[PDB]
């Protein structure tokens, strides 16, 4: 789960 | 005057039970592809997105307010606005080692 803006 | 596929949900939408699944998927496409599925979440989605070749999973929203890509802004009770702006926004302002976008649709449909 990557973190996005 | 072009009709773009990303304008349909299931262009994209692969519903939910597809982690290696809409990962296997993904293993080929090339940079910039996206599938969005569900999971045990409480609701919210995870993004399937090939990065330099080599898929992850992100996630879309975190709490009930919306389906922005990490922060909460906005209404609209559906993806197909979220992916659209990441459509041709980075990725990578969150990460560096991103600059993804969901430019290509992981089941896309320009054909039949």
């Amino acid at each position: 789960y990557v973190p996005m803006l | 005057g072009s009709p773009i596929p990303h304008h349909d949900e299931k262009t994209w939408n692969v519903g939910s039970s597809n982690r290696n699944k809409a990962e296997n998927l993904l293993r080929g496409k090339r940079d910039g592809t996206f599938l969005v599925r569900e999971s045990s979440k409480q609701g919210c989605y995870a993004c399937s997105v090939v990065v330099d070749g080599e898929v992850k999973h992100c996630v879309i929203n975190k709490t009930a307010t919306g389906y922005g890509f990490a922060e909460p802004y906005n209404l609209y009770s559906s993806l197909k606005e979220l992916v659209l702006h990441y459509q041709h926004t980075s990725l990578v302002q969150h990460n560096d080692s991103l600059n993804v976008t969901l430019a290509y649709p992981v089941y896309a449909q320009q054909r039949r």
